[PDB]
RNA sequence: AGGUCUCGUAGACCGUGCACC
RNA sequence: CCCAUGAACGAGGAAUUCCCAGUAAGUGCGGGUCAUAAGCUUGCGUUGAUUAAGUCCCUGCCCUUUGUACACACCGCCCGU
RNA sequence: GCGCAAGACGGACCAGAGCGAAAGCAUUUGCCAAGAAUGUUUUCAUUAAUCAAGAACGAAAGUCGGAGGUUCGAAGACGAUCAGAUACCGUCGUAGUUCCGACCAUAAACGAUGCCGACCGGCGAUGCGGCGGCGUUAUUCCCAUGACCCGCCGGGCAGCUUCCGGGAAACCAAAGUCUUUGGGUUCCGGGGGGAGUAUGGUUGCAAAGCUGAAACUUAAAGGAAUUUGGCGAAGGGCACCACC
């Protein structure tokens, strides 16, 4: 595992968490 | 069902009077099948010939392009359309550790012939030179290019087609190119790379009559 | 082909290394007596010494490697 | 560690060069890093030039050549055996091998 | 069908275009102007194998067929217009072109000028493929 | 007046592949 | 040992083995086996060749260089759901 | 084979060459503007390379409004391959790839090495400008010029060698002048994860950039280098238990 795909999966989970929090509020 | 070569005619081309061999080849066209005329089909034909097969025994790698626009029967009358060079010669001219110089002018003759004279220039290494590089400055290249501008402006504008065609057969313009730019930078390989036809005037039969004499 | 070309016979000068997939054919420098100056490199199969002469059918093709 | 003095290229005071597509491959290799092949060859091969020579209308007609430049990616160069690998002290050699054939 | 000249001393001249890619070979013969063709044979004419359209065997079979065609037509002199695939891709000619012209010359044919007429670009568009190349 | 100038040897490529482990 | 009995077999597909001079091969004779005893093996002797003085193509072995995140050593180490 | 139309790009010339603060820059010509270096017995006379606040520029990809959409080409469709592909491969193929302006400021933006100043070896070439000195050429005589040759000077991209010296070694004219430690001056790192993560602030239309933890777990994670070892890596040697 290279840093690019852990960066991409962190980006994906961060963006789904923050979109869930903005539509929750 | 029917063979397509049964109703096929045969015609012969004629080089103009500026050259030493009047006949160079033959062509073939179908008959006048209704509204389609066999004389029309010889109008849009470009015959791509070599200069060594056109004159006797000389520089061979020059190339000519001819156009046919006048047929009456069993003859095709040609005209100069453009001059080229072989790809092998120009690929042999380009080499590393030397400077390539390009120069083109759109020029007009005394008649309504619009020309375009492409030329190349390659620097010459001195026989006692120790440097392997053998380059030139940019402004020297600009001065040589401006010299080419005024040379091809001078030699084509003041005169007609026949004399510059007869000058094109030997290396007269090229020897003038080494003679003009020997003071700026000594260069040895110069040629007229390509001649492109741009504009034709209103066609008449008479200039084609003393074209062939 | 379809040309009646005459048989030219040749004489050896020097033996060289042998080529081939299994290493069976020998490159040999060989030359003609009717024209002494022109010499050719040919592929010959079999044990060849120095001093003998060789019969040849074609003087047109050039020798080459294992393929 | 560092393998070579340079980085397999000739970039010293530029920082950016124009890439050119490979011939066998299609890689966007740069100009200074890629290995370039300029081959000198005739139109035909050596075992037929005489057969052309008796089939010619002209006498003593010279055979023309082909002058092409081949741009090779390093994977295509090592796959086609154009360039091989050397030792540690053997890589300290800039001169080309001698052309004998 | 035939020519008005006597076939004793002089000869007739036409050109033949030899296109040679890595997947096919072409033997296309036109007149000196190049506008009017007489025949065209390809490597797919003679070999019933899809991998061997560009091969010296199909090249020599097509060369013998076009030699028979130009012999019954009476064409005696040919000029070679050799070309590769050209374009933005590679410029080396196919292997069938040399064998095709050799087998054409082996049939008692007369040739004149030999020149290469492939479409060499100054600078064309982007080559098909990716940045990482046609890797496999 | 002669008629085959003398001396030594690479002058090598030039049909050739390759999925899936 | 003697007399009767006279099958397959018309030079064998794919594939594969051994061999450079008194050698392969065709013969016969000794020893071991043996109370009765050679279609096996080891030697001896007769006659006695074709082809070659090389190659890395096949099949294996050995060496140099190169890369290694392997050292119980690729039958290795090692990522993620 | 002859023409027309549209879009993209400037090969070969093209180099361990040049310029620019860096990204980056290649068809000719014209216009405007800036700058290095060279030369100076020209002018001012300490006017300084040092920099948080702050400011400009900034590869590709990503977003927004317009005409163009040649070629190529993320997602997607189809066919092979495979035990299994929505992978390698082939054909189409949307957005983009192209321009004008409005954004964001992220790269292995790497010489993986901050800026200025001084000192410490040689050699051979390169580019610019200047300088001196046989000879040849723009045909033969005389001068300046361009071209070539032999030397010097300063700046720049660079190369070879070493007990100068240093370093863990790769290697270094700097990565030296460092315990025989101190020229001046910004930014930045105390084992490995967790983690560039949560929260907060910040800017952004969006995509998101900057600042930036703790709990808990681990005795290793790592850098240079030597010897059989393993390559679906290259090269060579030998063998009638391999071949011809």
């Amino acid at each position: 595992m290279r840093a690019k795909w852990r960066k991409k999966r962190m980006r994906r989970l961060k963006r789904k968490r923050r979109k869930m929090r903005q539509r929750s509020k | 069902v029917v063979d397509p070569f049964s109703k096929k005619d045969w015609y012969d081309v004629k080089a103009p009077a500026m050259f030493n061999i009047r006949n160079i080849g033959k062509t073939l066209v179908t008959r006048t099948q209704g509204t389609k005329i066999a004389s029309d089909g010889l109008k849009g034909r470009v015959f791509e010939v070599s200069l060594a097969d056109l004159q006797n025994d000389e520089v061979a790698f020059r190339k000519f392009k001819l156009i046919t626009e006048d047929v009456q029967g069993k003859n095709c009358l040609t005209n100069f359309h453009g001059m080229d060079l072989t790809r092998d010669k120009m690929c042999s001219m380009v080499k590393k550790w030397q400077t390539m110089i390009e120069a083109h002018v759109d020029v007009k003759t005394t008649d309504g012939y619009l020309l375009r004279l492409f030329c190349v220039g390659f620097t010459k290494k001195r026989n006692n030179q120790i440097r392997k590089t053998s380059y030139a400055q940019h402004q020297q290249v600009r001065q040589i290019r401006k010299k080419m501008m005024e040379i091809m402006t001078r030699e084509v504008q003041t005169n007609d087609l026949k004399e510059v065609v007869n000058k094109l057969i030997p290396d007269s313009i090229g020897k003038d190119i080494e003679k003009a730019c020997q003071s700026i930078y000594p260069l040895h390989d110069v040629f007229v790379r390509k001649v492109k036809m741009l504009k034709k005037p209103k066609f008449e039969l008479g200039k084609l009559m003393e074209l062939h004499g | 082909t379809s040309r009646v070309q005459p048989i030219k016979l040749a004489r050896v000068t020097k033996v060289l290394g042998r080529t081939g997939s299994q290493g069976q054919c020998t490159q040999v420098r060989v030359e003609f007596m009717d024209d002494t100056s022109r010499s050719i490199i040919r592929n010959v199969k079999g044990p060849v010494r120095e001093g003998d002469v060789l019969t040849l059918l074609e003087s047109e093709r050039e020798a080459r490697r294992l393929r | 560690t560092k393998k070579r003095r340079n980085n397999g290229r000739a970039k010293k005071g530029r920082g950016h060069v124009q890439p050119i597509r490979c011939t066998n491959c299609a890689r966007c290799v740069p100009k200074d890093k890629a290995i370039k092949k300029f081959v000198i060859r005739n139109i035909v091969e050596a075992a037929a030039v005489r057969d052309i020579s008796e089939a010619s209308v002209f006498d003593a007609y010279v055979l023309p050549k082909l002058y092409v430049k081949l741009h090779y990616c390093v994977s295509c160069a090592i796959h086609s055996k154009v360039v091989r690998n050397r030792s540690r002290e053997a890589r300290k050699d800039r001169t080309p091998p001698p052309r004998f054939r | 069908s035939l020519g008005p000249q006597v076939a004793e001393g002089e000869n007739v001249f036409g050109v033949c275009h030899i296109f040679a890619s890595f997947n096919d070979t072409f033997v296309h013969v036109t007149d000196l102007s190049g506008k009017e063709t007489i025949c065209r044979v390809t490597g797919g004419m003679k070999v019933k194998a899809d991998r061997d359209e560009s091969s010296p065997y199909a090249a020599m079979l097509a060369a013998q067929d076009v030699a028979q065609r130009c012999k019954e037509l009476g064409i005696t002199a040919l000029h070679i217009k050799l070309r590769a695939t050209g374009g933005n891709r590679t410029k080396t000619p196919g292997p069938g072109a040399q064998s095709a012209l050799r087998a054409l010359a082996r049939s008692g044919m007369k040739i004149g000028r030999i020149e290469d007429v492939t479409p060499i670009p100054s600078d064309s568009t982007r080559r098909k493929g990716g940045r990482r190349g046609r890797r496999l």
